[PDB]
């Protein structure tokens, strides 16, 4: 809840919900691909007068029908979540902590703060 | 040798049990002489207190090129006037109990003298 909170604030700071300009535009396109694979086959086995369906599945159209805000939500966080631990895996080899992984959260903190201090002058004077 | 913070709070609590009877009747207003006794025991617990406190925390480079942490205090007793007047004190003893405590004595020391500004330290 953490991320989702900076996905709040950044909702109130652009005064627009998520892909309300994008979701009817990235359908389009979307069907337009179907229709050009249809199309593609049909000039080479159309020949035979075979019509080839390609339609969306039940669940995709249950992806696309349903398109709301809720869902880059719950992308972004299952995309945090996921390039976040990949660098405590990390952490826990280049130091060889074996399975404490604790340390190796406290590790990858302290090693990203300190890269903000170091390189910015802590002190104004 | 008693401590300091409790001689200028045990001063104020004195002299509020002293003005809080003829406080009373100087008071207008429609409510009973209990509703009343309730006001003013209720106010005097708002002037006790400080409003403010702060404390923080410096990054200081020391000429030999290291590093430490500076710790500083401000409170502000009260806002009843504005602004607040408060000296600066340099010592290796400086509490955050007697910054409370100096603060409140200046809102009354600057009110005895009609000095607008309120306490600060
Ligand atoms: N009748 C009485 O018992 C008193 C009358 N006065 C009168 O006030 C007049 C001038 O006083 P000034 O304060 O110079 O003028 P002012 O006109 O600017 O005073 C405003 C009022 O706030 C009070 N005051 C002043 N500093 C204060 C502070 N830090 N906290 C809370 N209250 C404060 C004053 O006593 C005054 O009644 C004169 O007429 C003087 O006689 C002042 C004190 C008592």
């Amino acid at each position: 809840g953490v991320t989702v909170s900076y996905f709040e604030w950044l909702n109130n700071l652009n005064h627009v919900s998520y892909g309300r300009l994008t979701f009817k535009y990235e359908r389009d396109s979307n069907y337009h691909l179907l229709m050009s694979v249809q199309e593609s086959l049909e000039r080479k086995f159309g020949k035979h007068g075979g019509t080839i369906p390609i339609v969306p599945t039940a669940e995709f159209q249950d992806r696309i029908s349903g398109a709301s805000e809720k869902d880059i939500v719950h992308s972004g966080l299952a995309y945090t979540m996921e390039r976040s631990a990949r660098q405590i895996m990390r952490t826990a080899m280049k130091y060889n902590l074996g399975l404490d992984l604790r340390t190796a959260a406290y590790v990858n903190a302290i090693e990203k703060v300190f890269r903000v201090y170091n390189e910015a002058g802590v002190t104004f004077t | 040798d008693p401590n300091f913070f409790k001689m200028v709070e045990g001063f104020f609590d004195r002299g509020a049990s002293i003005v809080e009877d003829k406080l009373v009747e100087d008071l207008k207003t429609r409510e009973t002489e209990e509703q009343k006794r309730n006001r003013v025991r209720s106010i005097l617990r708002i002037i006790k207190p400080c409003n403010h406190v702060l404390s923080l925390s410096f990054p200081i480079r020391r000429d030999d090129g290291s590093w430490e942490v500076i710790e500083g205090y401000r409170a502000q007793h009260s806002q009843h006037r504005t602004p607040c007047k408060g000296g600066i004190r340099y010592s290796t003893d400086v509490s955050v109990d007697e910054v409370k405590a100096l603060a409140s004595l200046m809102t009354y020391k600057c009110a005895v003298v009609d000095v607008p500004f309120g306490g600060a330290k």
